[PDB]
């Protein structure tokens, strides 16, 4: 029910018709053999750059949703002049110095006790033990709990838990890319994504990064 | 990536790589605190 | 006892019987157990002489803004004028304190040496660990528990870095502690460290 | 006034060799527009050219007939920071060095063949071993005193 099987050798590669490496057997979510140079040769280190891509692609999605969910309110009628690439710029309070350092501590916390999950799986055990009650073993990465698998939907509930963290990588690696195109494309048009999604289904075939 | 971390373990990658990093440091340093003689902070 | 990063493992040489000890010794100094109880007494003095002085530069100020009495901001605390010099105060504390600190010397080199007065020998004190003396230095006579001996060790280790706290809002702010605790709870998000620089 | 030496923000040939400099630049920066960028380059260096030459009075230099920053670097606190506060900071730094390099000696002196960890530096290793020089004073104190900064032979 709940073992994290991984994917076949004759999975979809990300170049069909070649020959996936050897360190990418499938273990991992998301494995389509994508090495063109081999970062990920020594496993003790690509089990760091799993987590890697993980904890990325996580803050990728939920900086995407950040980004185009509060624009759409802003389309809507919601918050006044938006701007995610001058929304640091803005004013707030603590001058946005005292918000960094604040930042820092919380999110050390936060990142501290993850990085000492992942030195040591059990060192900052959460969902407290309860009487004739055994709490699973979590992986790193996917620590399940009553904080982050409230729904029990880690392991395997509503689809099967390689699945389920396949489709958090896939959809989270689309969320890196569309952040870096807001990166890119939030500098070289000095606009808005919305805005360029929009101007360029207005046009498709003039209104493209060639225009600038 | 498994032995280009050895080679970047060598003693002149890695004595580039901290020379770099020391020397920008320095050369920024030198930038916010440019000509100094003394040390008047205490 | 304890931890005080999960990650980290404590050391071979904390095995949890000392007092405090929660594994800290990331930069292995107290590797060769003779350091280990030498740094354990220089802990302890170090501690004490700064919950001491926390003590006598924070509560004058606790006093002196709600006015019950007005004393001076342990900076400019130096330069009044007492019935002796400034230096016959100096004078006095090395004389009988090199008394008393090679005195405690003699006890973290060998325990059981320095215990008897010289004048008065029978008034011993009597054999208590090394940086805990008992006897005449405890009067009222509270037993040194090991859960005592963690709370001194801990309320010690807040006033180190409680005196470096009050060293370095002096250094670089110009104020008292605690002018610049009621400047923080004024505005807490307007009044920090990162505002200053 | 130690070593017949007046101080910089009073010393005429301080203040003169701070024009000197400056009425240089500023031949050099007529030949420029005066909103185009060497111009503004070398306006930034004027301004740095002054604010040195104020530091330079404000920090307490000596200075000489020839009406040049000397150190004094005997003992007197009032230069203290010429030469003992940054001396004491230089010997921080470089014992910091020797006793991470000396510790990480030691930490792979006790392999099978140590001479391909001199040239290939474990970063791991040497990362461990790099603070822990941080408060190195206290660690060759001690070392000095239990016998483990001299070896026996
Ligand atoms: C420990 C300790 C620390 C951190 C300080 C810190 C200071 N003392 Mg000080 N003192 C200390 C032990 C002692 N002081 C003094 C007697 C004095 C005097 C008489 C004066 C200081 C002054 C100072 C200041 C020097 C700058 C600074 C706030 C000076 C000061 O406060 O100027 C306003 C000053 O005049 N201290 C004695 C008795 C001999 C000490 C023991
Ligand atoms: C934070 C970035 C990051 C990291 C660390 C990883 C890490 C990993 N990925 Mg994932 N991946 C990512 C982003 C990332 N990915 C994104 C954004 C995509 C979509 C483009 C993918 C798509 C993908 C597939 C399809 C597969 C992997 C796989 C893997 C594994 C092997 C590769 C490896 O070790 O690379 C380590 C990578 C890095 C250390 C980051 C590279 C940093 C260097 C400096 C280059 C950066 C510049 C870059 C080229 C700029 C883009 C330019 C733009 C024009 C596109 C490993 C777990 C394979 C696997 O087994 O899945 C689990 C696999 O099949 N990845
Ligand atoms: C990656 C996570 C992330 C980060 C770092 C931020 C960071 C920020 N957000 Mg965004 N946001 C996020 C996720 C995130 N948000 C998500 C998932 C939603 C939904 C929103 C919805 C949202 C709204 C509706 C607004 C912000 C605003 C802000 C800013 C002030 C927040 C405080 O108060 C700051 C730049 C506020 C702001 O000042 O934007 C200009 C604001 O109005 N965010
Ligand atoms: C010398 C004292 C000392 C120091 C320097 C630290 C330093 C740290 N502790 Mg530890 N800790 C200490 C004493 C100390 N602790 C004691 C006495 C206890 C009680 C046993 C703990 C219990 C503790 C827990 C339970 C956790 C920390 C965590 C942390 C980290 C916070 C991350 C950050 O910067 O957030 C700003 C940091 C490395 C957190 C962490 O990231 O752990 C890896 C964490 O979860 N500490
Ligand atoms: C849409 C992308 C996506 C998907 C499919 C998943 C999928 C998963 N996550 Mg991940 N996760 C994501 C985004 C995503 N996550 C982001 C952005 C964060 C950062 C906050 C996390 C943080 C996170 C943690 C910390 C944990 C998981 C866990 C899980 C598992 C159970 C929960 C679940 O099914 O989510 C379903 C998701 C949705 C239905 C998305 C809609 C939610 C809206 C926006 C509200 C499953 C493998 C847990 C796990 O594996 O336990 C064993 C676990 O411990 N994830
Ligand atoms: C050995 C002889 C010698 C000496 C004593 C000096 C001394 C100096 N030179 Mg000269 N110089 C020399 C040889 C020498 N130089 C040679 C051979 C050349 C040709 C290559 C030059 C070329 C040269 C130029 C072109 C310049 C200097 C400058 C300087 C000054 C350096 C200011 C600076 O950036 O430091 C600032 C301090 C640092 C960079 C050290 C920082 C170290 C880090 C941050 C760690 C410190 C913190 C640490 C953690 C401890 C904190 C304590 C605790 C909290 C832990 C200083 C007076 C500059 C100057 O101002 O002119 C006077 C300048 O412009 N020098
Ligand atoms: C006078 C300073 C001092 C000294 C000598 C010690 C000594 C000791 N501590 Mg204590 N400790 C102190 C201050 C001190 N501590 C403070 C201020 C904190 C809070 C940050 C702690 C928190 C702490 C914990 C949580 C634990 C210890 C432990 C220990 C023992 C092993 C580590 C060691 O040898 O450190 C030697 C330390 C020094 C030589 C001091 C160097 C200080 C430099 C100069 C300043 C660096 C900061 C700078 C201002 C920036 C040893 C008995 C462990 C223990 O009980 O083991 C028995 C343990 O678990 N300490
Ligand atoms: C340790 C320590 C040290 C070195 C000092 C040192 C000092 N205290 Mg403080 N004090 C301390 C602890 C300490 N105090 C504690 C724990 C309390 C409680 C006080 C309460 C206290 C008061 C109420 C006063 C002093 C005063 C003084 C000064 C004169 C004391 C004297 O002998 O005459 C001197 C700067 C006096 C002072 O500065 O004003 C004349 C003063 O009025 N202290
Ligand atoms: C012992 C605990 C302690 C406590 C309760 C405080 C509390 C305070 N400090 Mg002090 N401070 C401390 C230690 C402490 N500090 C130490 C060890 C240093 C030297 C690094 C400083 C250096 C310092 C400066 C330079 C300033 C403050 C300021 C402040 C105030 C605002 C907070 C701030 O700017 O964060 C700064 C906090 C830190 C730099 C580190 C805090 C670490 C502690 C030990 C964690 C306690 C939990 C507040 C009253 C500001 C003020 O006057 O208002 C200010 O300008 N503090
Ligand atoms: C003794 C002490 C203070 C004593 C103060 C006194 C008497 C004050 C007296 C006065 O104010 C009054 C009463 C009244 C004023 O009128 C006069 C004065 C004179 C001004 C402070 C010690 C203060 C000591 C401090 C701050 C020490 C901090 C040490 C730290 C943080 C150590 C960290 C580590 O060493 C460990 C623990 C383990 C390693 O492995 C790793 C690292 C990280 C290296």
């Amino acid at each position: 029910s709940s073992v994290c099987e991984p994917l076949p050798p004759d999975r979809p590669l990300w170049f069909p018709g070649s020959s996936p490496p050897e360190w990418l057997d499938g273990s991992l979510p998301g494995d389509f053999g994508f090495d063109p140079l081999g970062l990920g040769s020594d496993p003790d280190t690509l089990k760091w750059f799993a987590q890697a891509e993980l904890i990325h692609s996580r803050w990728a999605m939920l900086a995407v949703t950040g980004i185009i969910i509060p624009e759409c309110l802003e389309r809507l009628g919601f918050i006044e002049n938006f701007s995610w690439y001058d929304a640091g710029s803005r004013e707030y309070f603590a001058d946005s110095t005292t918000l960094f350092v604040a930042q820092m501590v919380l999110m050390g916390w936060a990142e501290g006790r993850r990085w000492a999950d992942l030195i040591k799986p059990g060192s900052v055990d959460i969902e407290p033990k309860y009487p004739h009650k055994v709490n699973p073993k979590p992986d790193v990465g996917y620590p399940g709990g009553l904080w982050f698998d409230f729904m029990m939907w880690g392991r395997g509930s509503p689809e099967p838990v390689m699945v389920l963290r396949t489709k958090e990588i896939k959809n989270g690696r689309l969320a890196m890319l569309a952040f870096l195109g807001f990166c890119f494309q939030a500098t070289y048009t000095s606009q808005d994504p919305i805005e360029n999604l929009m101007a360029h289904l207005a046009d498709p075939g003039h209104c493209n990064v060639f225009s600038a | 990536m498994r032995d280009l971390k050895t080679y970047l373990s060598v003693a002149p990658v890695l004595s580039t790589l901290w020379f770099g990093s020391l020397a920008g440091l320095l050369i920024e340093i030198n930038r916010l605190f440019p000509d100094a003689l003394t040390f008047p902070f205490f | 006892k304890g931890e005080w990063l999960p990650g980290l493992a404590s050391p071979d040489y904390l095995t949890g019987s000392l007092a405090g000890d929660n594994g800290f010794d990331p930069l292995g100094l107290a590797e060769d157990p003779e350091n280990l109880k030498w740094f354990v007494q220089a802990e302890l003095v170090n501690g004490r002489w700064a919950m001491l002085g926390v003590a006598g530069m924070l509560l004058p100020e606790v006093f002196t803004k709600i006015g019950i009495i007005n004393v001076p901001e342990w900076y400019d605390a130096g330069k009044e004028q007492y019935f002796a010099s400034s230096s016959t105060l100096f004078v006095i504390e090395f004389i009988l304190f090199h008394y008393v600190e090679i005195r405690r010397w003699q006890d973290i080199k060998n325990p059981g040496s320095v215990n008897q007065d010289p004048i008065f020998k029978q008034y011993s004190l009597p054999k208590g660990e090394v940086g805990y003396p008992g006897g005449i230095f405890n009067p009222l006579n509270f037993a040194p528990t090991q859960e005592a001996k963690e709370k001194e060790l801990a309320n010690g280790r807040l006033a180190m870095l409680a005196f470096l706290g009050f060293v370095v809002q002096h250094n670089v702010t110009g104020k008292g502690p605690f002018e610049n605790l009621l400047q923080h709870l004024s505005d807490p998000w307007h009044n920090t460290i990162v505002q200053t620089f | 006034d130690i070593s017949g030496l007046t101080p910089c923000k009073d010393s005429k040939q301080f203040a003169k060799r701070e024009k000197q400099q400056i009425k240089k630049l500023e031949s050099s920066l007529k030949l420029y527009a005066p909103e185009s960028a060497p111009a503004l380059a070398l306006n930034a260096q004027i301004e740095k050219t002054k604010r040195r030459f104020d530091n330079y009075g404000k920090y307490g230099l000596l200075c000489g007939s020839d009406g040049l920053p000397h150190l004094i670097v005997n003992g007197d606190q009032r230069h203290w920071g010429e030469f003992i506060t940054p001396g004491i900071l230089f010997l921080y730094i470089a014992g910091w060095i020797g006793w991470v390099g000396r510790s990480y000696l030691i930490a792979i002196s006790g392999e099978k063949k140590p001479a391909m960890k001199e040239i290939i530096i474990d970063v791991p290793l040497a990362s461990r071993i790099i603070f822990r020089g941080f408060i190195w004073p206290v660690a060759a104190y001690r070392e000095f005193l239990n016998g483990d900064l001299i070896a026996k032979d």
